[PDB]
């Protein structure tokens, strides 16, 4: 009834209850947010591949 | 985004303070206090505090209302329940 | 003239109870004649269809050659080759067995709809008995996760008060972990262009890349048995899902993670299985060990018998890990022997307790042998058959699995001994309690257990009884083909 | 053919007088035009002869056997679609008279499938800039098409917005192109694929993207098809990215000439990051719209799995996953659109508010199904399992298939992480079946004489009246047996897939 | 005299559950 | 006598001893940590001006909240970035190679390092939580092999002979280990006591 | 009385981002009623200082009304239009929790630790517990600013969440 919980149904659901939070809060009608996170994809063109990790790191930074 | 954010606390707060800058008899003023006999307030002297409390919340008191309304805690209800915010232009909403 | 008449005969079957039942479904306001008695003469249809189906890998029996090396009836049905060994025959025996069974269960302690109840039982003993007949890994995994659809809704609909619980762990932890499988099936038909039992056995893979198979294939299956710490899923099933879901789960589907074992890692797999052996024991000693113990403390009556599931299969999944004929023989006899006393168990608990009081709860039962004395026969039997008390089939494939295990290690595998002790522990201090003191002053005195309850009491006792006496009858069958699985150089 | 017989329809509806019937019957003639469409292709164009790859007008117009599979497979699946303006979906006309009060509905459909079909045809980048926005302008005036309602004003003013946007990524990658290498024709472009810059294809891919709805460009898409009428929906989620995902894969096949490896990692990324919000995007929520675009997005990462490794076994997986999912979108919507018909008439607390545009806009008004329709119900609950990818059922080979190429290319971690994903994504996808059927044993005995149905007056009350028409009950009933019986002939399908073939030949 | 057996716990917060001393019914 | 383990690892090109040029992780790392820091800068200032260009406007308000990054912020994540790309480079070059423990070790420890600066209030042991969930992951991606395998996939395999395609000759025995994608019909005994060793049903009992 | 300053310049600054920021209304809200009942505050506590205690219950008096008032619209549904006045009182309680917890004060975890043992040993040393004026008695109500570290209605209070838990009957 504990660690195998925390590591199961009951951590996962709070896992996902945080996560999908914030996912709700990202889709809404918005002409300046959409814009921008366009623009913001020109930087992965831009940015050399061996930065793709950092940006991972930085996306889930956010998430927090 | 077109919804009412309004509280029963937060209405009652201001609506007290609307009430405190009038001559009023008492300054204790609460859901049951009294237009007519707690604040001693006359047909037109009530008219003005109406009026007063239309401009703090943006509704307008209909003719019924206005001429039954006894105690403050039905000028709470009142905007509980009509209060709606103004429609922006469509440039507010999506954008 | 197995699979083709076993698949073409089940989907009449299945046609004819939709047809009979859904013809006057137009709002007609209608009271007809099938749905009289709880839909009588709609179960006693697909109470039939389950004999007939016994009926079929019979014929096929008596032309099964005990003498002979490789798989026989061998047939091409759906561009798919199904063919049948010593091992497969007897696995799925028994899962045609507990259709009638698991459908008696059910008789008349449902709330309705027993026709999609009679359907759904049969659609899955025919898909986990097809599941022991594929000749191929993409056929294994078809049939092995083609079984959730059907239980995903029988558990939510026919379920206890915690039905949307276990309707979700069953669903997620059983395809979450079949999806590791697949990945594992997946390199298969990447780097050699097939599947084939036959075909993958005699190919030879890196060291490292067996590595990475196994642990694909074993994630699938370790869920399955299950093992620990990957079982707390089982749990929350039994003590939700009707009693013949429970005993098709109990009987059958756990029994395919051990099958698992022999087709998919030890003969293709085989020089990564004898590295794998020693943390597979680990695994099974603590989770027999640790289950036992969290046994002891559990106050739901069904939550216990579930947990007694794990010890065994704890045990089985040694035994099938050990490189000698004696361990696998014994793991073998002791899936059969536990899919016959599980379900009792079960029946005893939530079948003839719970159909009566709707309490899983353990404090209010004591004495239950003052008012209810064929009952506690009955439990009290059973309870020493699932302790591995000898003259039953359960001892005989622990002895055979402890005994392979200590020849296959014998400095920790003789912790498997323990099963001994603790397997009573847990189960007598259960059955204890059911029959000491006095009777139960939160219970009125009703009903003894009945005809119907006698017949599958008695019925899954016999099967027990005779492999434990001559067990004989089984390892003749198995003798030829388990003893392709051992992998050994001795010069 | 198309074309020919849209400037009749278009002559046609504006001289006859405005009814809900001609309306009705022009749509029928739309049909019939679809299917003479289809006749007509498929007498002139094969597998066998197209193999080489054929130019076209000056070869601005390049066809071969994978081109010409998704067309025929664009062709059948609008002709599903027209079946549902073109007859009956629930049989009362407060429900479908929303369908037949746009005359140029039938109209902008066939404006839309002259671009889906041209699209993955392409081979200028003039040409790649004309079809591409013929295609983007016919799908804002379909979601315009209601131009009474709010949010199909407000949706098509997103989509035009977000589409434009994109447009002009994919122009100014054609034109950076240009500026390299003076050339517009994408077979001389190959010429010299060595020497442009490889990156300004992302560029090119990263506009297509947008299109489909990819992270981070996901969230516009999601809120389209969640405000846009189920009709609406049922079209604009599902055509664009039948034709978009084929151009992918061609732009894709160029790419890997070079083989260049930093351009793998950039789209790697995206579909990471469009595996996460697809699964974990549909954990809460409560529309059912909502919910199918998660899945939409979360298919189309599966789908493009595929086109990345872009291999022998990625065509035998991407046109089979590609047919299966729209067999599966439409089952689902034609579904969705019928079982309206169930729903509770109130005669209060949340105050909901539904249209008669989306009657059915909440997952939990899926209620009772189980008891309300048996048939239907286990009809949506296969078409579920299928896109869980319970076997034997189609979606279980489109992702057998897909996982096939993604390991064979040495794509490991997005194998893994789709299997983690699609494991995810079964939660939401197993609430629909709860909701379905969970509660059938307790509300077996419940009364419900407030049903939509219910107000359906009766002819004689000795005719047995079905409750559900012949045409959209019959494609409903033809749809699940297909993808519940596809172990049946899966074996020839694939052999089918085998022989369709882009510039592999030997 | 009378003791409490062996990892008995002095306090327990389970949530709104009721905290009572633990007493052995044995030695009633 | 080591212990027989399985070794669960996909294929990675190796580099023979006296290769590996080792990396500069101090101006690997700045270049990471300077980036970072100029563009959340300057992006921070970029939404400073949309915020005064209106504000009583809630859409544009709504959107610009969401991107907002606080003081702590924007100091955190360059230092966190930078000390990670400082760490994967430290670790990558004791270890003549990237590895998923040297990842887990870079990844964990950095976003600590990150953590306790925007993360303040919390827990100390919320955030190592964090970390190591953080640090597994970008683990479990270099286990799996980065994005893709490149040259050490079937594909590539395929292509360069060590695929499977001749199909298997058990007559042909071969001293020299197979490939990680090639499969054999009959193996040396002796690469069989490698692996496994002497025991349990190897050569003897 | 300096905490009472430090936390009362939290909250005006907070507005002030606010309404620069165009934040949410229903903060801004929130944050003109505290600074109105804070007002109050000072006017009938003149003379006495301002510690952060009397603060802790004007946040505490707040935050049981908005409760109240949510616990009934909740149940008997909301009079606006939206349905949307139930839910902005218990969005309103999240917002004056923050500043709560904010203060420098204990939670209610210590104080349960440093109740319970007072709690069990009245249960012990009288058999029985019928009511929560036993426990107050034992309770030293002039020594808790330092070492509880708590205010008067928060000890009140934590007493009563444990007598409902301990009680016999
Ligand atoms: C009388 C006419 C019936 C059709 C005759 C026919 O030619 O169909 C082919 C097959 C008959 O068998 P045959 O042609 O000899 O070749 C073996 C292929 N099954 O007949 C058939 O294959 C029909 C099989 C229908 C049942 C298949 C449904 C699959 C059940 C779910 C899958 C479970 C296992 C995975
Ligand atoms: C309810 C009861 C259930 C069971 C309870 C647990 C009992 C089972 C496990 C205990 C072990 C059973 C017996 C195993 C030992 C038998 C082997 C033996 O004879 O011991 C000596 C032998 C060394 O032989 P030797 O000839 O000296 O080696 C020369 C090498 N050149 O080999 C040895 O060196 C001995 C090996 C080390 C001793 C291991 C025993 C500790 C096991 C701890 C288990 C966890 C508790
Ligand atoms: C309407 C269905 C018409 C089916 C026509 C399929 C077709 O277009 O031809 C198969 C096509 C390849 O054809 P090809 O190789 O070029 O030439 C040889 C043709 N014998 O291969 C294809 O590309 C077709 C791919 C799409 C397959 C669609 C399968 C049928 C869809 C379900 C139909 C449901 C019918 C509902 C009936 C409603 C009316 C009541
Ligand atoms: C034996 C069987 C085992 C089966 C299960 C195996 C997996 C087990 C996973 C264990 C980790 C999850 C369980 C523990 C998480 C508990 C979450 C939680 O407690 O709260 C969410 C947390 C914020 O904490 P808070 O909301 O304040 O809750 C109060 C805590 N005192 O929010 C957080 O801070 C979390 C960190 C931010 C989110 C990070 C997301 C990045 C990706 C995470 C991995 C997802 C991978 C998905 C791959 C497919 C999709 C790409
Ligand atoms: C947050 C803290 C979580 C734990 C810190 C990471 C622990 C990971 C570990 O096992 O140690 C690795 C790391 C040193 O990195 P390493 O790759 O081992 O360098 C080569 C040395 N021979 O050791 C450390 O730097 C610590
Ligand atoms: C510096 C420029 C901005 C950074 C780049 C952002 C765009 C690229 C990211 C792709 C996803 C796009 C998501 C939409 C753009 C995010 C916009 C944003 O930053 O909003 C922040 C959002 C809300 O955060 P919140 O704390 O609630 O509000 C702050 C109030 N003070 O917080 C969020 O929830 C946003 C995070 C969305 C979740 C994305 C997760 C992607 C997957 C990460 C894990 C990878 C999965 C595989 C893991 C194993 C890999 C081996
Ligand atoms: C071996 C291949 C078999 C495949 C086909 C099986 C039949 C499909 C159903 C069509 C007929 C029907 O929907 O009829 C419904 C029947 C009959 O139930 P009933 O109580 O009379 O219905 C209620 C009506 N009353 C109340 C008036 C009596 O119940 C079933 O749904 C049983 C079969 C489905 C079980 C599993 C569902 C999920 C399948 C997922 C597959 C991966
Ligand atoms: C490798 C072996 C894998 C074995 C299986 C893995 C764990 C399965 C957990 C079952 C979840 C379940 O059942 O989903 C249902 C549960 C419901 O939770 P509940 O029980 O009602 O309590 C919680 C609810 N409360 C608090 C209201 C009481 O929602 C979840 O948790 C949603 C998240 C599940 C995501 C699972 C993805 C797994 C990814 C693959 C592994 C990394
Ligand atoms: C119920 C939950 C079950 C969880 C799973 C349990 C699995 C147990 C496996 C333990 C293996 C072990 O301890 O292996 C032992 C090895 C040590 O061998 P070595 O030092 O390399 O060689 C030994 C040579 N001597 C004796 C000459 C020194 O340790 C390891 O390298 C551990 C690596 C994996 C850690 C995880
Ligand atoms: C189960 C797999 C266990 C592998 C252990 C391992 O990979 O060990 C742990 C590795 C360290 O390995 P390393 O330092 O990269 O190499 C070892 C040394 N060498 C270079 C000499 C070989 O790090 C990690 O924690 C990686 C994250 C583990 C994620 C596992 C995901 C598995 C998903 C299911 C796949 C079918």
């Amino acid at each position: 009834r504990g660690i195998l919980q925390l590591f199961g149904p009951l951590g996962l659901w709070k896992l996902s209850t945080f996560i999908s939070s914030k996912l709700n809060k990202l889709v809404f009608l918005n002409i300046g947010f959409i814009l921008e996170i366009i623009v913001l994809s020109w930087l992965l063109i831009v940015f050399k591949v061996s930065l793709l990790k950092y940006i991972l790191l930085l996306i889930i930074f956010i998430i927090l | 985004q077109s919804a009412s954010t309004l509280t029963k606390e937060d209405v009652l707060t201001r609506s007290v303070s609307v009430l405190r800058g009038f001559e009023v008899k008492t300054k204790d003023i609460d859901l049951q206090t009294t237009f007519v006999q707690d604040l001693g307030m006359d047909s037109l002297d009530l008219n003005d505090a109406l009026v007063a409390l239309e401009e703090e919340f943006d509704v307008v008191f209909d003719d019924k209302t206005a001429n039954e309304i006894k105690t403050v805690g039905e000028v709470v209800d009142f905007v509980l329940a009509n209060y709606l915010p103004t429609e922006q232009s469509i440039n507010h909403t999506i954008r | 003239m197995l699979v083709q008449n076993l698949i073409i005969f089940n989907i009449i079957g299945i046609v004819l109870l939709v047809l009979l039942n859904n013809n006057n479904n137009g709002i007609l306001n209608k009271k007809s004649l099938l749905t009289i008695k709880n839909e009588l003469k709609l179960k006693q249809i697909g109470l039939i269809i389950s004999i007939i189906n016994i009926l079929i890998i019979i014929e096929n029996w008596i032309g099964f050659n005990s003498n002979y090396y490789g798989f026989q009836n061998i047939e091409r049905f759906l561009n798919i080759y199904w063919g049948i060994d010593g091992i497969s025959l007897l696995l799925v025996l028994l899962t045609l067995i507990l259709g009638p069974i698991a459908i008696l269960s059910n008789w008349k302690n449902l709330k309705g709809y027993y026709t999609y109840y009679v359907i759904s039982i049969n659609m899955l003993v025919i898909l986990m008995a097809l599941n022991f007949i594929c000749l191929d890994l993409v056929s294994f995994y078809i049939l092995f996760e083609s079984t959730l659809a059907p239980l995903f809704l029988l558990i939510g609909i026919y379920g206890a008060n915690n039905k949307n619980k276990a309707a979700y762990y069953v669903l997620i932890y059983t395809l979450a972990s079949s999806l590791f499988m697949l990945l594992s099936i997946v390199i298969y038909y990447i780097i050699i262009n097939s599947t084939d039992y036959i075909y993958i056995n005699n190919i030879i893979l890196s060291i490292n890349l067996q590595s990475l198979l196994f642990i694909g294939i074993i994630i699938g299956i370790a869920v399955k048995t299950p093992l620990m710490p990957v079982h707390t899923w089982l749990p929350t099933v039994h003590s939700e899902s009707p009693l013949g879901g429970s005993i098709l789960l109990a009987g059958v589907i756990l029994k395919l993670a051990i099958y698992g074992v022999i087709r998919l890692l030890l003969p293709n797999l085989s020089e990564i299985s004898m590295m794998f052996t020693p943390i597979i024991y680990i695994i099974s000693i603590l989770t027999l060990i640790y289950s036992s113990l969290i046994t002891l403390k559990q106050t739901d009556l069904k939550v216990i018998i579930a947990y007694s599931s794990i010890s065994h299969l704890a045990v089985c999944m040694i035994g099938i890990f050990a490189n000698n004929l004696i361990g696998i023989n014994g793991s073998l006899i002791l899936c059969l022997a536990h899919g016959f006393v599980s379900p009792a168990l079960f029946i005893l608990v939530g079948g003839i307790l719970y159909d009566r009081y709707h309490n899983r709860l353990i404090n209010y039962y004591q004495g239950l042998s003052t008012f209810m004395p064929i009952f506690s026969i009955y439990l009290v039997v059973f309870s020493f058959c699932n302790t591995g008390t000898p003259l039953s089939g359960n001892f005989v494939g622990e002895f055979l699995s402890i005994t392979g295990a200590v020849i296959r290690h014998p400095i920790i595998g003789s912790l498997t001994a323990a099963s001994v002790l603790l397997s009573a522990c847990y189960q007598m201090k259960l059955t204890n309690r059911l029959t000491g003191s006095v009777f139960s002053q939160y219970l009125h005195i009703t009903n003894d257990v009945t005809n119907r309850e006698i017949f599958l009491l008695n019925w899954l006792l016999i099967p027990t009884i005779i492999i434990g006496i001559y067990p004989s009858f089984v390892t003749n069958i198995l003798n030829l083909a388990s003893s392709t699985l051992i992998y050994s150089v001795l010069i | 053919m198309l074309f020919t017989s849209l400037l009749l329809i278009i002559v046609y509806g504006s001289l006859v007088n405005k009814s809900h019937l001609l309306t009705k019957l022009i749509n029928r003639l739309g049909l019939i035009i679809i299917i003479y469409t289809l006749l007509i292709h498929l007498n002139i164009n094969t597998l066998e002869n197209l193999s080489i790859g054929i130019n076209m007008f000056n070869n601005l117009l390049l066809i071969n056997s994978f081109n010409n599979t998704i067309i025929e497979l664009i062709l059948i699946i609008c002709i599903l679609y027209v079946l549902l303006i073109s007859f009956n979906i629930t049989g009362l006309s407060i429900i479908d008279n929303l369908n037949y009060s746009k005359r140029t509905f039938i109209v902008i459909v066939l404006f839309n499938i002259i671009g889906l079909t041209l699209l993955p045809l392409v081979n200028d980048i003039m040409i790649l800039f004309i079809i591409i926005e013929l295609q983007s302008y016919s799908l804002y005036l379909l979601t315009a098409i209601f131009n009474e309602s709010h949010n199909s004003t407000k949706s098509a003013l997103y989509y035009f917005i977000v589409g434009s946007i994109a447009s002009f990524i994919i122009l100014d990658a054609t034109v950076s192109i240009y500026d390299d290498l003076g050339l517009t024709n994408i077979q001389y472009i190959l010429m010299y694929i060595d020497k442009l810059e490889i990156f300004d294809l992302l560029c090119l891919l990263f506009g297509l993207f947008i299109k489909i709805g990819l992270a981070p460009f996901y969230s516009y898409s999601i809120t389209i098809y969640s405000l846009s009428p189920t009709i609406i929906t049922n079209y604009i989620s599902l055509m664009p990215k039948l034709s978009i995902l084929t151009l992918i894969y061609i732009i894709m096949h160029y790419i890997n000439i070079v083989n260049n490896t930093d351009l793998n990692y950039v789209i790697s990324f995206l579909i990471l990051i469009s595996m996460f919000i697809g699964s974990f995007g549909g954990l809460n929520v409560i529309r059912i719209k909502t919910l199918l675009a998660y899945s939409s997005l979360l298919n189309v990462s599966y789908m493009l799995l595929a086109i990345l490794s872009n291999s022998n076994e990625s065509i035998i997986a991407y046109i089979y996953y590609i047919i299966q999912y729209s067999l599966t979108h439409i089952n689902i919507f034609s579904i969705i659109l019928v079982i309206s018909i169930y729903l509770p008439i109130m005669n209060n607390m949340l105050n909901v508010m539904i249209t008669k545009y989306s009657p059915i806009e909440y997952i939990n008004q899926l209620k009772n199904l189980f008891i309300n329709n048996i048939f239907i119900a286990i009809a949506l609950c296969i078409s579920i399992f299928s896109l869980i990818g319970i076997p034997p059922l189609t979606g279980f080979y489109g992702k057998y298939l897909v996982l096939i190429s993604g390991l064979n290319n040495g794509y490991v971690l997005l194998s893994i992480v789709l299997i983690i994903a699609s494991s995810i994504s079964t939660v939401y996808y197993a609430t629909i079946l709860k909701v379905l059927s969970f509660d059938t044993l307790s509300f077996k005995d419940i009364i419900s004489n407030n049903l939509i149905i219910n107000t359906s007056p009766e002819n004689n009350n000795n005719e047995i009246k079905p409750e559900i028409s012949n045409v959209i009950s019959y494609v409903i009933s033809s749809l699940t047996l297909i993808i519940l019986l596809i172990i049946i002939q899966y074996e020839n399908i694939v052999k089918g897939a085998y022989l369709v073939l882009l510039y592999n030949w030997v | 005299k009378s003791f409490l057996p062996h990892f008995i716990p002095k306090n327990y917060s389970y949530g709104d559950y009721p905290r009572l001393k633990p007493e052995n019914l044995q030695k009633r | 006598e080591q212990f027989h383990l399985p070794q669960p690892f996909w294929p990675t090109t190796k580099t023979k001893e006296g290769e590996y040029v080792p990396k500069d992780s101090i101006r690997e790392a700045s270049k990471v940590f300077i980036g970072s820091g100029v563009l959340l800068g300057g992006m921070h200032f970029r939404r400073l001006m949309q915020y005064k260009k209106g504000s009583a406007r809630p859409g544009l308000a709504k959107y610009l909240n969401l991107f907002s990054l606080s003081k702590s912020q924007l100091i955190g994540f360059p230092v966190a970035l930078g000390a990670f790309s400082f760490l994967s480079h430290s670790f990558a070059n004791l270890q003549e190679g990237q590895t998923a423990t040297g990842e887990f070790a870079a990844s964990s420890i950095a976003s600590l390092i990150g953590l306790s600066i925007f993360r303040t209030k919390k827990p100390l042991s919320s955030n190592v939580a964090i970390a190591v969930g953080m640090g597994s992951l970008f683990g479990f991606l270099t286990w799996a092999g980065n994005f893709n395998l490149g040259d050490n996939s079937y594909r590539a395999a395929l292509e360069a002979g060590n695929g499977n395609e001749g199909g298997f000759d058990n007559k042909v025995i071969k001293t020299e280990r197979q490939g990680f994608w090639e499969g054999v019909y009959r193996r040396p005994l002796s690469q069989t006591v490698e692996d496994l060793g002497e025991g349990r049903g190897i050569i003897t009992q | 009385s300096s905490a009472y300053d430090e936390a009362l310049a939290t909250i005006r600054n907070d507005l002030k981002l606010n309404f620069r920021f165009k934040a949410d209304v229903l903060e801004k809200n929130v944050i003109r009623s505290i600074l109105a009942e804070t007002k109050n505050l000072e006017i009938d506590n003149k003379d006495k200082d301002l510690d952060e205690f009397k603060l802790y219950d004007l946040l505490s008096k707040m935050i049981k009304q908005r409760q109240d008032s949510a616990a009934i619209y909740l149940k008997e549904g909301s009079p606006d239009r939206f349905r949307q006045t139930g839910w902005n009182e218990l969005r309103e309680v999240d917002y004056i929790t923050k500043y709560l917890e904010a203060l420098p004060v204990a939670s209610a975890e210590e104080i349960e630790a440093k109740v319970e043992p007072i709690v069990q040993s009245v249960l012990e040393e009288e058999g029985e517990l019928k009511s929560p004026k036993e426990i107050f008695s034992r309770i030293p109500w002039k020594v808790v600013n330092q070492d509880w570290q708590a205010s008067e209605g928060a000890v009140k209070n934590t007493v009563l969440r444990l007598y409902n838990l301990y009680k016999t009957d």
